[PDB]
């Protein structure tokens, strides 16, 4: 029952009289009893990385051993709450200690035990119907936006033998009983998973459905996918949690977790003072947001060694809402944390280190963190789809991409939103450096692409090599000058700094840019490709004529028009509605038209 | 529509395929089952106790 | 098969019972003959009572149907057939419509991708919210658009190209989403 | 409390570095304190950094030199390191250890907390969006603090960080258009910065309502581990337990970094990038995370801290992490003075993570967020004609990069050159940024919205 | 023309397909086929078991080669109860022959308190004397050990060789 | 065959990442395979790593997670790796470690192989001259590969080097003046991969001639350590005892060496370069060398490894030693990927060292050498003329410079450039190539004798 | 006269009861004789360079022992022969097992004895 902590060198603890205890079996050290996990296990002694700090353990202290991994009570009252990394609710927390702290080893319940939730039972199951893992059997009105599905746990399954009749149920409440070989599960709304372990899924399908950020740099240039995985290495300001927590307010995931892993602890107080006010429409009614948020925080110094827990908790969290079949979105605030945890644990272990410091299985524990992603067919037999997107940000140590994490985190993931300081300290937001950055679910797009937004395809291509032929005049205007361009080679300057300056920075505290709708920014660039065909269309052929045009003349001209595409990005998607932003787009395509005529 | 009876016939074709096979297969188990299990069997009560080779003293 | 053997088998289970189900809700009279009799292999284990550790060890042995695959699309084709006839509760369709519907679902290539499983979302969309809605003249009104759609389903079909109920679904879905003041 | 007699060992086994490796230590607690008194009666404090069955390894804050391995006797506190806190810290100069310097008693405490602190409950942390208007406009117009941030000075040795932060600490104060308790904690500091700061803050009235801590140059290496954790303790106690507005300023948080350096190289723990340790960054925000509001206590911490970027490079391991754990840097540039710029704050690469909510309408003007943004891309096209004009040129540029040009030459003269007396309002400060944009016309203004540019371009 | 050449892969791709059922199917018939001659071996092994005499000729080896292949100083011999007094005979066969074969000297106690399940076909299971390790030999043990390892012959022989091998080297 | 009962131990002494210490253990058998009953009954497997008298070192493929001392019991096998090889495991899915992930049956073995192999004796190892016609013009034309040769993809993290494996897979054939069966080794590979590969098996109906042995991201990162060989097991018994045409596409090679450096992590070996175990040199020989043909046999083993190259960087040890020990290399660029050219083979580092006997007179053209060196060197000195136009300006380049810079486009253009289910022949390929030297004049196509010049040029 | 294997770890076997070895001195390692090479001593633990593949190779596996160093025959039969790094006769080694393999431990003379 009882080891006894033999020494303390941090997080990490060793322990006398450890017999028997498996590897990441959860330990309660200290009389205090923080929470830890068992990593090596030598002779009757084991090695616990503490997620507590143990300054004040002593030699001698009681280590009581819990016969279960790392695992969280996923159930009713996740949405809109706040965890720490093992999944004590902070907010549960302040109203029971009535401190602004967290008192080391508090044992509060990541569930309250107290609410009553209305259930309302699936109507199909009966005493003596056969079931199975994942199949729901209720729902929980948890508010207004998450009808919260009760499903067997995975790994329970037999014939029914008590269904509750619908009423109100607290989460301790037993609410289905079942048999299986003879042996009898009650089961209440609340299941507890190892973190550790991939809740499983019937089938994993391809991702083919865009996340939809707010950002337009990614939402054209590189799309994410529901159920894909995502980067976004920057150096520190690049605004890489500004894009995370754009992405959380406003995407078209029906669940967001947040897993706040070891960055800024005022960060996850902006989240909480922001959600709550901005709402999104439902049935006509509006909602805040937090109903469908719920944040995972391990802030930069509270515990080290609970980095890893969040992450863990956060990715399970996720994969459990996607069972529901929602198309949850995971933002891992900061991945190169939980690395540096990882590394430290590594360096209290005295164990040999890969480069830079980080333990040789770094990419291992990335990679099975990265690869819960996709889509998926979930478990159970009403057949569902839900999804767990994830986009983990990466905080390279001297703004390099050479270094091990995003030098991992890049051969995992699937879309890559590099971020240039250069460009943050200019104040291009968002950051993303469009030359480097890619997707690889620009393929698997173009079937919708080509059905909802059909030009958008060929004005991407149009964009991206129009920044291409523009990088590669860069160096040669840099070391030859302006004088030697063509008069086609201007455009193509000029444009590109027309789609720079007015289509990819996107200043996201804004009333007009904070979201900006896929319809705008297909519009958007539409007017800015068009302007740059006519331009070169100009310029091409009147090139042979005596009676040049060059783009001197189209700039001295065209200032109004050329002014209008640089404020298309002001426009407001919920003061100007739809059609009027699509109006006035299609104004400007005629008023460009229009000069164009008028000029040639 | 006339294309459809692909499928309609190459399923019963392989299902046709497979009968056989599925018959050859357990012919030739009826005639090996025996012999083979004699052999299994005298191997099994065959019993021959060793010590490691690398035993000293 | 992505699952533990344990797990996937179990699951072939609970998709044999889930058919069961669906089947015993969608048709409680045992009228769908035609559905009745593609669904025979699964349906015998539910209409020949067994327990769930003898379902699980003739999955197992190979005896009921134990592919995932097949188990899935058939229990999705039934599982929409069933959203359908139930969302159209108060309208009780043709049994020839319900079974020309069956065959339409059967021979679509995936059925997530369908327009018919958009058009059972749409109505889904506003039948849930007709479940709770309070009679506020917009939720009248929404209740009122929705039984004449529930009515026209019930005559005409989510699978084919009924240009009154394209039109009452746009309709009716624009009223649901138009604010509430 | 303690009621035990506290055990005095004299089973020193081996030394080693900063490190007293004692054994038969009867159930060492890791964290625990230890008092060693020397050979010769010469008393030092110890901090357990590990224990395991009945060894304990105590660093020594004071260093090793002169430990016997038969004499030296380590008496052991029973608990983790605590210090006296009283709001008569206020007008004291203690050293890095907190020991009194001033030839005043020693704190008669009012608690004894912890040095570490505990992190504040995120879900209970309230946001900064009060103003602070310290008067630089390089940081009010551009840069703007909030009560409760994390905004270090990121400098260069030689450069006038200490200036700069002596004027923010006598300036400081919000836009309402109360007095800020300061508590500094200078590392590895020479007797001319802890001169400078303590004489200034004399020169001012300010010293009633002051708090030293001072680690010189000279003063033991391992000390400047605590050294910030006690300034922060004190900051805490008048912050959150007696409701002071309390201005912390750590000084040299390089010379912290060198120490953290030194001991875990002789505990030879994993190194990050050039030789710090692999958790630096979890230590510098255990230091810098102790700052910012909390939910129905009405104090604050304020952070400043300063360190001198080597080599002025800015990736750095420790400014980088300092960075990443802070919510901003003031960035102070040689190549400004050279040029004899005071402030020489390079704006360009300063940033202040809080003024997207402390700046707007209401709190300051609402032109505040649109002049910032167009004041730092007027100023970043000017630094690329600069950049380009060495290459090509005056007689190959533009009248735009002439404008250019002349909007960054009057924009280091009039907005970020300042008096280091000169309290500038942040209405004076955007007033002067629109002097300043007005040398573009509208159309190259392309940040700024029409609704802001024809309400307050033309004046 | 390009629907047609998508359904043309269709059809490819729904060939393919039932041809991979059709192979799983086959193959799993067969290792079907093999199960079921193990499941007679074993039924053989029981019946084996029920003639004591060699029964009893049996245990004496199963015994001894666990004693031999634990070499240790101190034993414990597990059996089915069913089956104590003949174990308790071949431990007793088997203890001279260990002397003499090894120059050990042995103790070898019988497992009274703890008998294996009579579900099982027979056989010993051996302990050291502290229980940390197991020889096990148990005729389900020894049946699978040996069929693991014949599954080549058995494959041969049931179902002939194959055609294509050819070299064997 | 073993008779003798097999021991388990409860003797686990302890458990260290993937290892598993266990003593007592009776004469353990170096590379003995281990079955580990956990607590739970979850069954695992382990090989031995090394002995020490009574010692063993168990790595455990599927982890070390929930495994106990005092309960998990270890049982030694007796013997080492034997995989049960079958013709019949074509056309199956099998995951790392050679266990069905497709519902099929597990396999009745034909035989077991130990999966280290058996070495074959360089005397009697014919030497490969038949070209495989890949279909790909950017290697057909200046890399060709011969059947029996061992030639890595070396790519790096966002290429589609996936995409160019596919299209050898399904293009790949002898020059027609046969067919081949693929043994798929996917290790660290995500789901889109893994089923990316399986679909275009499926798609291009070849599968009743594919056999993969799957190891995804998720699977645990010990079982890649035997998955190659497991795979090369297979395609040796297909090879040389069923007389096949074995095609191997070892999926990342990176991977398998993350896999081998966290075993000597574990193991604390002294560690080579970039932590690497300093025997990564022979442990890649032991996978790659596999490859080739025999004498008697009629079969071969072409082999073609995948390497993502971290940061690029080619001098990194997973490439660095994979070129020592291939024939060669196929390098995928990220430039040219990014300028959309696939497949985006950048000729200039990549070579195959058997193409020089592969090529020539009656087995694809005359002129395949001459036209191949040709377009290398006019693809290199346009290169350098290309870094120089970046670098002075265009109007510095001569006619000679002009020329090259056209030839550079037209080439990357019409001969790396290739749709990705075209699958050119090595004449078409040839022809392409006559195509673009043509864009020279005959004085300047110094590398082709004139004997073929005038033959072949003026067409 | 010979030791026992006492370890392994790759091809770097450890014998026990190697008194009087000495350094670079032949042994034989496992019952298959495959050739090593004493590279270091300890006590009387002697550490052992194995020349092929130790896999299999168990603890109590007896170590020969061979009172001379690495060697190589030279004579008659050298021109034209194909040898193994340790002077092994691929060509022979073919033609004696009539197979494609280096059998593990395979001990044939360097030069043929039965040209004349």
């Amino acid at each position: 029952t009882f080891g006894y902590v033999h020494g303390v060198s941090g997080p990490v603890v060793t322990a006398c009289d450890m017999a028997g205890a498996a590897m990441y079996e959860l330990v309660r050290v200290g009389h205090s009893e923080l929470v830890g996990e068992i990593i090596r296990l030598e002779g009757d002694m084991a090695t616990i990385q503490v997620y507590e700090e143990t300054s004040g353990v002593s030699v001698g202290d009681p280590v009581l051993r819990t016969g279960k991994p790392l695992s969280v009570e996923l159930g009713p009252g996740i949405m809109g709450a706040i965890f720490d990394g093992i999944q004590r609710p902070l907010s549960d927390i302040s109203s029971q200690t009535q401190s602004i702290y967290i008192p080391r080893g508090v044992n509060v319940s990541a569930l309250s035990r107290d609410i009553k939730w209305e259930f309302i039972p699936s109507k199909n199951l009966r005493v003596g119907s056969h079931i199975t893992g994942g199949d729901i059997y209720g729902i929980v009105n948890e508010n207004s936006l998450i009808k919260h599905k009760i499903m067997l746990p995975p790994r329970s399954r037999g014939s029914v033998t008590y269904i509750a009749p619908p009423g109100n149920y607290d989460a301790s409440d037993v609410v289905l009983e079942l048999e299986f070989e003879g042996v009898k599960e009650k089961l209440s709304m609340v299941q507890v998973w190892p973190v550790r372990q991939v809740r499983p899924v019937t089938e994993k399908l391809p991702a083919n459905h865009p996340l939809l950020t707010g950002q337009r740099v990614l939402d054209a240039l590189f799309p994410c996918v529901q159920g894909g995985t995502t980067a976004i290495p920057g150096a520190f300001g690049c605004g890489k949690t500004v894009i995370s927590q754009s992405l959380s307010k406003y995407s078209n995931s029906d669940v967001i977790i947040y897993v706040g892993c070891g960055e800024r602890g005022n960060e996850m107080s902006e989240v909480l003072r922001d959600f709550p006010e901005l709402t999104m429409e439902v049935d006509g009614k509006v909602e805040s947001i937090m109903k469908r948020t719920a944040l995972v925080a391990n802030t930069s110094n509270m515990p080290v060694a609970a980095r890893e827990a969040s992450i863990y908790t956060g990715i399970t969290l996720s994969e459990y809402f996607r069972d529901m079949g929602y198309h949850v979105s995971m933002m891992a605030d900061s991945t190169s944390r939980w690395a540096e945890a990882l590394r430290e644990i590594s360096g209290r272990l005295a164990e040999m280190p890969a480069d830079s410091g980080y333990p040789a299985y770094l990419g291992a524990r990335l990679a099975s963190f990265y690869e819960r992603a996709g889509r998926v067919k979930c478990l159970g037999n009403p057949e569902r789809e839900g999804s767990v997107s994830i986009v983990g940000a990466v905080s390279p140590p001297g703004g390099d991409f050479s270094d091990p994490v995003t030098s991992a985190t890049l051969g995992i993931v699937q879309v890559f939103w590099g971020l240039d300081k250069k460009l943050a300290q200019r104040k291009h937001f968002p950051s993303v450096n469009w030359l480097i950055s890619y997707s690889k679910y620009m393929r698997a797009l173009d079937e919708y692409y080509d059905k909802h937004f059909t030009e958008f395809v060929p004005l991407r291509t149009k964009a991206k090599e129009i920044l291409q032929e523009e990088e590669d005049l860069a160096e040669i205007v840099q070391l030859v000058g302006k004088a030697s361009l063509a008069e086609t080679d201007k455009i193509t300057l000029e444009v590109a700094k027309l789609i720079k300056d007015d289509f990819l920075q996107q200043n996201g505290y804004t009333p007009y840019d904070r979201f900006c709708p896929f319809y705008k920014t297909v519009g958007m660039l539409s007017n800015m490709i068009s302007f740059y065909d006519m331009a070169r269309r100009a310029v091409e052929t009147t090139a042979q004529s005596d009676n040049k045009i060059t783009w001197s003349i189209i700039r001295e001209h065209m200032g109004e028009i050329l002014y209008k595409l640089s404020s298309m990005k002001f426009k407001d998607p919920v003061k100007d509605g739809e059609a009027k932003i699509k109006a006035d787009y299609a104004q400007l395509l005629e008023d460009m038209q229009n000069a164009f005529r008028s000029l040639e | 529509q006339a294309a459809m009876g692909s499928q309609g016939n190459l399923s019963a074709e392989v299902e046709q395929a497979t009968r056989r096979q599925v018959q050859g297969m357990q012919s030739s188990q009826q005639r090996n089952r025996e012999r083979v299990l004699t052999q299994l069997l005298g191997m099994v009560c065959d019993v021959r106790p060793q010590v490691h080779p690398n035993y000293r003293i | 098969g992505g699952l533990t053997s344990e797990q996937y088998h179990s699951q072939v289970v609970g998709k044999i019972g889930y058919i069961a189900r669906c089947m015993q809700t969608i048709d409680p009279e045992n009228n769908l003959k035609k559905i009745r009799e593609d669904y025979q292999d699964v349906l015998i284990w539910a209409e020949k009572n067994y327990r769930f550790e003898e379902i699980l060890e003739a999955s197992k042995s190979g005896k009921c149907p134990n592919d995932l695959d097949a188990l899935s699309r058939r229990s999705l084709i039934l599982q929409e057939l069933l959203r359908l006839v139930s969302s159209i509760s108060p309208f009780k369709m043709k049994l020839d419509l319900i079974e020309s519907q069956y065959e339409k679902m059967k021979q679509h290539v995936n059925l997530w991708k369908s327009d018919y499983h958009v058009k059972l979302n749409q109505l889904n969309q506003l039948t849930d919210y007709l479940k709770n809605a309070a009679p506020t003249p917009k939720n009248n009104f929404l209740r009122a658009m929705t039984s004449v759609l529930q009515m026209q389903i019930a005559q005409y079909g989510i699978t084919e190209d009924n240009e009154g109920i394209n039109q009452l679904f746009k309709l009716g879905l624009h009223l649901l989403a138009m604010a509430n003041e | 409390y303690l009621s035990q007699p506290r055990l005095t060992y004299k089973t020193v086994s081996g030394v080693n570095g900063p490190l007293v490796i004692l054994d038969h230590v009867k159930f060492p607690r890791y964290a625990e304190i230890v008092h060693l008194t020397l050979p010769d009666g010469t008393k030092r404090s110890g901090q357990v950094l590990e224990v395991s069955g009945s060894k304990a390894v105590v660093q020594v804050f004071e260093g090793t030199s002169g430990i016997d391995a038969k004499k030296t006797s380590c008496e052991f506190t029973g608990d983790i390191l605590r210090t006296p806190v009283s709001e008569d810290m206020l007008g004291r100069v203690f050293n890095g250890s907190g020991k009194p310097i001033d030839r005043g008693p020693v704190v008669l405490a009012e608690d004894f907390l912890d040095i570490m602190g505990q992190p504040i409950n995120p879900q209970c942390r309230i946001y900064p969006e009060e103003m602070i208007q310290t008067g630089i406009s390089a940081i009010d117009g551009m840069n703007s603090i909030a009560r409760g941030q994390k905004i270090p000075i990121f400098s260069a040795a030689g450069l006038p960080h200490n200036e700069i932060a002596a004027q923010i600490c006598r300036q400081a104060g919000l836009v309402k258009k109360e007095n800020f308790a300061i508590v500094f904690a200078a590392m590895g500091v020479n007797m001319e910065t802890a001169r400078f700061f303590k004489s200034d803050f004399e020169e001012n009235g300010s010293m009633d309502n002051v708090c030293l801590f001072l680690n010189l140059a000279n003063d033991p290496t391992i000390e400047r581990i605590i050294t910030p954790r006690l300034a922060l303790t004190t900051a805490e106690f008048l912050a959150y337990q007696c409701e002071k507005h309390v201005l912390v300023i750590l000084t040299d948080m390089s010379s912290y970094a060198e120490a953290l350096r030194e001991v875990s190289a002789a505990r030879e723990e994993v190194p990050g990038r050039r030789g710090f340790p692999g958790y630096m960054y979890t230590d510098l925000a255990t230091i810098y995370e102790r700052a910012g509001r909390v939910e129905g206590r009405n104090g604050s911490i304020t952070q400043i801290p300063i360190l001198t970027m080597p080599n002025d490079d800015i990736t750095h391991p420790i400014p980088d992490l300092t960075g990443y754990i802070t919510e901003g840097q003031i960035y102070v540039d040689r190549q400004l003075h050279n040029r004899q710029i005071y402030p020489p704050i390079n704006v360009l690469p300063s940033l202040s993570r809080l003024m997207k909510s402390a700046i707007g309408e209401g709190m300051t003007r609402k032109d505040h967020a649109d002049v910032s943004n167009q004041l730092y891309a007027c100023y970043a096209i000017g630094k690329d004609v600069q950049a380009m004009k060495a290459v090509v040129g005056e007689e190959a540029l533009t009248s735009d990069d002439l404008l250019y040009l002349e909007f960054l030459q009057k924009f280091e003269k009039n907005f970020i050159t300042q008096g280091p007396y000169e309290n500038r309002t942040v209405y004076e400060t955007l007033d002067i940024g629109w002097q300043l944009l007005r040398i573009f016309p509208k159309e190259m203004l392309k940040r700024i919205p029409q609704s802001t540019l024809s309400e307050f371009y033309p004046r | 023309e390009k629907k047609e050449k998508q359904i043309e892969q269709q059809k490819k791709i729904q060939m393919s397909n039932l041809m991979n059922q059709a192979r799983l199917k086959v193959l799993r018939a067969r290792d079907d086929l093999i199960t079921d001659l193990l499941n007679e071996a074993k039924q053989r092994l029981s019946k084996v078991v029920k003639d004591t005499t060699r029964y009893q000729v049996l245990l004496d080896g199963l015994v001894l080669q666990g004693l031999y292949q634990l070499l240790e100083p101190r034993m414990i011999v597990r059996c089915r109860k069913q089956d104590f007094p003949l174990v308790k005979a071949a431990v007793q066969k088997a203890i001279p022959m260990y002397k003499i074969a090894t120059k050990k000297d042995v103790d070898v106690q019988i497992d009274l308190e703890a008998y294996l399940p009579e579900d099982i076909a027979g056989g010993v299971e051996i302990y050291n004397g502290d229980r940390k390790i197991k020889v096990s030999n148990t005729l389900e043990s020894r049946l699978d050990l040996i069929a693991q390892q014949m599954m080549p012959e058995v494959r041969g022989a049931l179902f002939g060789a194959n055609a294509n091998r050819k070299f064997l080297d």
